[PDB]
């Protein structure tokens, strides 16, 4: 347990460690404070990322960048990130028009997504039932990675670069002098610091409360769920397949051979985990509509995790001005794993230069009180 | 000196007006106490025309400067103040803080202080108390007390004296209940008119017992004092209940000892049938029709754990030793993470409740990884057998039932008796038909009595008559305070 | 405990007893089976009804009729139903256009609702904040009544007319021979019957399950909540005031003097009661926007109860054909108390003549599988 640290990042999930990682390789001294183990929490319950098919400039630029960092660090640290694509199945003119429009904006900013044909979609993913799919949105540079593998990797490098990662260490309060942060109070003593980063997404409020932040930054934990099937021949389902029409289903195959996935089925603001029978039924219905072979496959286990939701499904990433050297990177609303490498870069630059290459202001912490939802 | 002053007050003298009349009061005094000192008892009338004071069950709505419907007990006296009586239902027509803490102790008596003392060795606690002082019922006594062989109020000073900066004290603060968010508990709290949200890992209900209400004829009329109120005015403020005082109930000695200390003359009426008088009490009549002239009646018929905070916290109840208690696991827990300590658990000496608070604080300290020794408190506690209470046989046949009041609001014993006589025994239904336990006490001072009546008329045992549970805001809060 | 009964109504809430009541005064022999006491359940947790301002012909005709029965039985049995009106506050042209349209349909079918002025709305209900209300929908023949008072009244009359009302008696199964009902199995023996009525709204599924009904009749229990304030001068708030804009708030004053009400705030399919802090906060915000004086008023208690919701917020009232003499009257989705007198009449006529004066077919049990939502 250190007793002084230039920067203290709270939370040691993909986001927390990825931020530390950038700060540390940039020469800065960072210690992360995680109340359980590195990568417990949502990162531990997470799907397999990673996507550039978003619907607005900022997110598309951030994810384009993010994917570059996934390629770089993936091979540079040896942790495995397969670019198998993302496949959005479309079923009507409503959807086609909308995606034609999404792809257009994706393209402008260097994400070369194509609108594709049913039979093309079925070449990729031969087991896809193609009978009512009319087009599909396809990008071959989206991919999947194991959130735990990737976090642990970034973790050991961050340490190598000199970051302190503190594991069974919970933040409980702050020593705030004037509007200066002076220390982060924990269950194992106080650490002196002037700069802190809140990366606890689902718990963000708690950390905000302890800090006395009076700005409304609504981030609620919601229960989302996933299923895993028995393992299957390698490369049977390579890309992440999305079906908005069939219940916001997403499914793909794991590196073990599993076929993992969930659906939209959200359960109101709660910290409760524990899977539900209703999810079990619904996921089975949706998946087997999208790929019929799944009918013959054993379900092994089901689990749950938090989406840390904001009103506009975008994170709050920025400096909080009224507390001196408080930052927030939280509320990733279900897609925070894929963003992490890029938000690491952004937060580092904020701390370090006062501004960022990427359009970080889209994720303005102040947008909500100002009434400006994205 | 006002006529009912027990001491000459040396606070800043101030002047107020009641119904036009000019009265003298002192700064910091609460409205009903200033009026008592000046021999004024009748402060309001109920919607069906019943005169009422401030020292028994029921609310005291008063017009305090043209602002109607303020609560008398809550109002501090202030120079130039214009006070008037009003109807019961007369109303006026015209920055949330978040604090995170390890435990959140609700209730600031010996149990609460006990817990806080244990806990602040290592943890940060909120000590929440609505009362304005930090003793408990203990601060109402000033008689030497067993356990800490030392004067009641001197012990409180010593104990409060020992509180850290690890303990945030919240005086004049009402907790609205407990809400489990899994990862923490939310205890919303009201102080002044700010809402404060306390997020804590653990909670302890150190919530106390409340004085039982005796059923006799005009038991609600001005100049009847429940035990706690009589002790408060005498010992906290220094004002007599009256010049000559009737005393009744099975714990009448506690009161008589205070009366004797202060040299206030009194009669001991073991069995009261009726109190009478125009504005205030002036006679009490016993079960053998003997009359006594007096200015006040004080009843003390035993305290019973306040079960509201328990059941809203999601705890379950047990009937034993003449009263309802929390069902606890082997660690004084109502439910995972919520501890119960003090006279909320059972009736016993102050010192015992003090130990139980330490006990409860030690368990959570152990939960947190610190090396605490809850069992030394455990074994000290066993030295104290929890007290029983006799169950009252209400002589229903011998009373004029419409004069004996069961709850604060409307609600005579007759109304309740009527519905029972028509076959209804479920308190859920009784609650709805009569308005018993729907008044501004939430049944605190009447549910148990309602049960006793059912039980008495039915033959059905009390350990089988289950009690309507306490709901959302366990204490009254208005309503503006809860937006946005 | 009877051992034979021509008709068995399951459930002794407002709906159950009101049905028995019609059957019995019509000369038929009915026994209701209630697992707790007459009027426990939603009826016990219910607001104070009663409205004809609906948005489609059937509901408007049914409620027009229903209100006639409220007037009749109210004075005829002495249980008190004050016609103080319902007041829908409107705030924009969006809403005005929509209600102009609703009122129009209301009028056609003999419900004389008026679109009214802000100052008019404020004459009724002087304490209304009128500053952003632009019109209000007003009908003076809507009213309020105590659901418990009214149920107990209908109850003692139903008995007087010869109905058997069985109180601590739970239905657990059915004796079904061929497709004939033969008996209703209970916790206190079996009752022989050929005709049964399911009036257990929130529990309807359970009863359907026991009956082996294979038709999809989706009725889910949802947690709705209410508040009560301290009593206030009589006639301070007379009509039911509705504000869609401020969170589907409804509030009115009770006969005791209370001011009772709730808001839209719905908690996902559950049987859980127990009020929530979040409701406490929200109701306080909404109410005090609509009538500001409420700010100075003490809240005394908060409680919860079930809405028995269907996908189109309309009940399922009809004969189930594949079980011989099974009927359903359940899923009133928050407004089943006001309907009761009329559904009593309808169900009686179904049992008794095979068809009804009113348009009962709107509430077709089969609509959901057929895909026909209202
Ligand atoms: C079923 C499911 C599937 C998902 N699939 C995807 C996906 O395919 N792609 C994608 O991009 N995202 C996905 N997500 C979301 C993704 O998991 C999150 O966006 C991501 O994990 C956010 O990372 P984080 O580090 O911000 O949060 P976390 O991983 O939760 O890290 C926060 C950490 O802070 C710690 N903490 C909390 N309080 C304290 C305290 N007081 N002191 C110290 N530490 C504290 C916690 O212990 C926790 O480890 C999925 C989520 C779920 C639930
Ligand atoms: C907060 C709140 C406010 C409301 N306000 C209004 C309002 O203002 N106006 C309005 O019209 N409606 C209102 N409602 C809805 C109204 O309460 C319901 O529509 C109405 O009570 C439905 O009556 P019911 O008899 O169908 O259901 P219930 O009253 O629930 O009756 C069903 C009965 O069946 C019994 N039962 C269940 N299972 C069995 C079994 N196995 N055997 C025997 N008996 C069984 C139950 O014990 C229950 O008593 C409100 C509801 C809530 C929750
Ligand atoms: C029409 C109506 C009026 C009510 N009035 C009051 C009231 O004046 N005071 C009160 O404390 N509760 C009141 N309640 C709430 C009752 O206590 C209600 O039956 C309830 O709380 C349900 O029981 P539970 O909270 O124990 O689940 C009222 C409920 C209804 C439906
Ligand atoms: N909701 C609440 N909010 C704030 N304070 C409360 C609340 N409910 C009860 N209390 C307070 O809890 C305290 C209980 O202390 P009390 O002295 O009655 O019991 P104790 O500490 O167990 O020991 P003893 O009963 O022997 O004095 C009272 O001061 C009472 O005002
Ligand atoms: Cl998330
Ligand atoms: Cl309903
Ligand atoms: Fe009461």
């Amino acid at each position: 347990l250190p007793e002084k640290s230039e920067i203290v990042v709270i939370g040691g999930g993909i986001v927390g460690v990825t931020i530390a990682h950038e700060l540390a390789k940039r020469g800065e001294e960072v210690t992360v404070i995680e109340k359980r183990f590195i990568g417990s929490g949502s990162t531990f319950r997470c799907g397999t990322g990673i996507r550039q098919q978003f619907n607005d400039e900022a997110n598309v630029r951030v994810m384009k960048r993010s994917v570059e960092l996934w390629k770089k660090y993936s091979e540079e640290y040896g942790f495995s990130f397969k670019q198998t694509g993302y496949l959005f199945l479309l079923y009507d003119d409503e959807e086609v028009k909308t995606f034609k429009r999404n792809i257009e904006i994706q393209n402008k900013f260097g994400v070369p997504t194509k609108l594709i044909t049913p039979e093309e979609a079925k070449e990729i993913v031969p087991l896809l039932d193609i009978s009512e799919v009319i087009a599909a949105s396809w990008n071959p540079t989206d991919g999947k990675a194991d959130p735990f593998e990737a976090t642990t990797a970034f973790a050991v490098k961050a340490k190598e670069y000199g970051a302190k990662l503190l594991e069974y260490t919970e933040v409980k309060g702050f020593l705030i002098e004037n509007n200066e942060i002076k220390g982060v109070k924990t269950n194992k003593g106080i650490i002196k610091t002037g700069i802190v980063v809140n990366a606890t997404n689902a718990w963000a409020n708690l950390i905000n409360a302890m800090a006395g932040i009076k700005t409304k930054i609504p981030i609620e934990p919601y229960k989302h769920q996933a299923v895993i099937t028995q393992p299957i021949k390698r490369g049977t389902i390579n890309p992440m397949v999305i079906s908005f029409k069939y219940g916001h289903a997403y499914l793909t195959q794991t590196f073990h051979g599993g076929i993992i996935g969930g659906i939209g089925y959200e359960i109101g603001p709660t910290y409760d985990l524990t899977p539900t029978y209703e999810f079990l039924r619904e996921v089975s219905y949706y998946f087997t509509k999208i790929i019929p072979a799944l009918k013959n496959l054993l379900i092994l286990r089901t689990w749950a995790g938090y989406y840390a939701k904001t009103p506009d499904s975008n994170p709050a990433i920025g400096r909080i001005e009224e507390l001196n050297d408080y930052y927030i990177a939280a509320g990733f609303s279900g897609h925070g794993f894929m963003m992490a490498p890029a938000v690491g870069e952004m937060v580092a630059e904020l701390i370090t230069k006062g501004k960022t290459k990427l359009p970080v202001e889209w994720y303005d912490p102040y947008r909500f009180e100002r009434g400006e939802l994205r | 000196m006002r006529p009912l002053d027990l001491t000459e007050k040396r606070g800043k003298k101030v002047t107020i007006y009641f119904e036009g009349k000019e009265l003298e009061a002192y700064e910091g005094e609460k409205l009903p106490v200033a009026l008592l000192a000046n021999e004024i008892y009748w402060l309001t009338t109920s919607n069906e025309g019943r005169k009422r004071g401030a020292f028994t069950f029921g609310p005291v709505p008063m017009t305090v400067n043209g602002v109607k419907g303020l609560e008398a007990r809550r109002i501090k006296v202030k120079d130039g103040m214009k006070i008037e009586r009003q109807g019961y239902y007369d109303f006026h027509e015209e920055e949330i803080e978040r604090v995170v803490v390890d435990v959140a102790i609700i209730g600031g008596g010996p149990a609460g202080i006990g817990a806080a003392l244990e806990l602040q060795q290592y943890l940060t606690v909120a000590l929440i108390e609505e009362r304005g002082w930090l003793g408990g019922d203990m601060w109402l006594k000033g008689i030497k007390q067993e356990g800490f062989n030392k004067d009641s109020r001197k012990v409180v000073e010593e104990l409060v004296g020992k509180l850290n900066e690890n303990t945030k004290i919240y005086l004049e603060t009402s907790a609205l209940g407990v809400f489990d968010k899994g990862e923490y508990f939310l205890v919303p709290v009201v102080r002044g008119d700010k809402l404060i949200e306390i997020l804590a890992k653990r909670v302890v209900l150190a919530t106390g017992a409340i004085d039982s209400t005796m059923l006799f004829e005009n038991n609600d009329m001005p100049g009847v004092f429940r035990r706690d109120f009589a002790l408060e005015v005498m010992n906290v403020w220094e004002v007599a209940p009256g010049r000559k005082v009737a005393v009744t109930g099975s714990k009448a000695d506690e009161v008589i000892q205070e009366l004797e200390r202060w040299g206030i003359d009194y009669v001991h009426i073991p069995n009261v049938k009726r109190v009478e008088g125009n504005e205030k009490v002036e006679r009490v009549i016993d079960m053998n029709n003997h009359e006594y002239k007096v200015d006040a009646l004080i009843f003390a018929d035993g305290r019973r754990p306040d079960i509201n905070p328990i059941t809203q916290a999601g705890g379950k109840l047990r009937f034993r030793r003449g009263y309802y208690s929390p069902v606890l696991d082997e660690y004084h827990r109502i439910k995972d993470g919520i501890y119960v300590a003090g006279s909320a658990v059972s009736i016993k000496p102050h010192y015992a409740n003090y130990l139980e608070g330490k006990l409860v604080g030690a368990y959570i300290l152990k939960e947190f990884g610190y090396d605490a020794q809850p069992c030394i408190y455990e074994e000290k506690l066993r030295e104290y057998e929890p007290e029983s209470l006799s169950i009252p046989r209400i002589p229903l046949d011998k009373f004029n039932l419409e004069d004996v009041q069961i709850c604060g609001c409307d609600v005579s014993l007759k109304k309740v008796d009527e519905v029972i006589r028509k076959g209804i025994t479920d308190l859920q239904i009784i609650k709805r038909l009569t308005h018993l336990a729907m008044g501004f006490c939430q049944g605190r001072y009447c549910l148990f009595n309602g049960a006793v009546v059912v039980s008495q008329r039915t033959g059905k045992k009390l350990s089988e008559i289950d009690l309507p549970v306490a709901r959302s805001p366990i204490k009254n809060v208005k309503m503006g305070i809860l937006a946005r």
